[PDB]
């Protein structure tokens, strides 16, 4: 009636839940994560950055 | 879901959080009613936006969620709207 | 004073709003009387409208549950038309049913 | 009592969590005395993200490599369920996802 | 606002718009259609 298409697929879909940022949208393992919201907070998760 | 939540469910928000003293609301409008209380979300954000601004609840954001906690003169005004028994639910008792 | 000259309103419909069942208007008290709900009703003592005191007076007429007075048409609901879905009532229990 | 095969997983992030369980769990074993086999380390599963490091696109297009290590490792013993349950219980570790399972 | 019907005295009230009610009706011409009810009501005559 409105205020909702199918919202089901696409980048329409989906935000970060940090920023509620679609963009630059890190799905692998099911983060989520915006890449300017997931950098800085990954330490934090787990990952350690080497070679 | 749309339009002013109803008056017995004005008291459905109040009765949560007149028992167990938090209540928190995830920020989106379009999503479904918070897991606990069977209501609209947008009628919980609502009622809430309507309780912080005439102070009472403490409201605290972070990650969208909305982490209210109640303070002292909070549980006053329940008590009042809700007529339950003076000293009904001290948060020091466990 | 010694009791309690008609306070068995006061504290009814102060009380009945915890578990809320007072209706108000001439649609709803009209809905409240056509229906199983209604269990006790008011007018002024003076109002307007012969059919519209008529009505009140022949609505009732029709399922029962009486009205009685009160005073002042401004300060009726101010103690909470009304209608209403121990202690307090056992003044108008017994002028109601019995006489 | 019945003659049981117990196999027991073990994960984390950490190297170092591991090898105070594997070592603690094995000695918990021998006070018993039961039928221990050594700790099966399986191959280490890597994980892994690479991000752009600037927010925006200006600069040279340069990278993270960011990485997580998972390490499955495996206690075998041949023992009844009643038994077992005062080793596991007794020294958890802080932030070690285990599961002990029959067969 | 529910004045309108035709109002008798001693002791009856008769009423005007006939309901046909889900678990006072509309009138323009043909159909019978509730107010109240959620799901819209159509009989004509």
């Amino acid at each position: 009636l409105f205020n909702t298409r199918p919202k089901k697929f696409g980048p329409g879909s989906r935000q970060c839940r940090v920023c509620f940022n679609r963009h630059g949208m890190v799905r692998k393992y099911g983060l989520m994560m915006c890449r300017q919201c997931f950098r800085e907070r990954a330490n934090q998760i787990g990952f350690v950055k080497y070679r | 879901k749309f339009s002013l939540i109803p008056k017995a469910n004005r008291k459905a928000i109040y009765e949560y959080l007149f028992k167990e003293g938090v209540i928190v609301v995830q920020k989106n409008g379009k999503i479904e009613r918070h897991p606990e209380v069977p209501v609209p979300n947008l009628h919980v954000m609502m009622t809430l936006r309507s309780l912080q601004t005439k102070k009472f609840v403490e409201e605290k954001f972070n990650w969208q969620h909305n982490y209210y906690f109640l303070t002292n003169e909070g549980i006053e005004f329940l008590r009042t709207y809700l007529h339950l028994p003076p000293t009904v639910f001290p948060s020091t008792l466990t | 004073e010694v009791k309690d000259l008609m306070t068995a309103i006061r504290k009814v419909l102060k009380n009945a709003l915890i578990h809320d069942g007072l209706v108000r208007g001439l649609h709803e008290v009209a809905k409240a009387l056509d229906a199983k709900k209604a269990q006790v009703c008011f007018l002024s003592e003076s109002c307007s409208e012969p059919a519209y005191k008529k009505l009140v007076q022949g609505l009732c007429k029709e399922h029962g549950i009486p009205l009685l007075d009160v005073t002042d048409s401004k300060e009726l609901g101010e103690w909470a038309c009304v209608c209403v879905t121990s202690e307090a009532l056992t003044f108008l229990q017994n002028h109601i049913k019995t006489l | 009592q019945r003659l049981h095969r117990i196999r027991i997983t073990l994960t984390s992030k950490d190297l170092k969590s591991i090898e105070r369980v594997c070592t603690e769990l094995i000695n918990g074993a021998k006070e018993k005395n039961l039928q221990v086999a050594g700790p099966v380390r399986l191959p280490v599963k890597t994980l892994r993200i690479t991000t752009r490091k600037s927010p925006c696109g200006e600069g040279t297009n340069t990278w993270d490599r960011f990485e997580l290590r998972i390490y499955k490792r495996l206690i075998d013993l041949h023992s009844p369920s009643d038994v077992v349950k005062q080793i596991t219980s007794i020294n958890i570790d802080p932030g070690v996802e285990v599961e002990v399972t029959i067969i | 606002v529910l004045k309108f019907y035709k109002v008798d005295g001693n002791d009856k009230v008769t009423r005007l718009r006939k309901e046909c009610p889900r678990e006072f009706m509309a009138a323009h011409k043909n159909r019978t259609y509730c107010g109240r009810c959620g799901l819209t009501y159509i009989l004509n005559a």
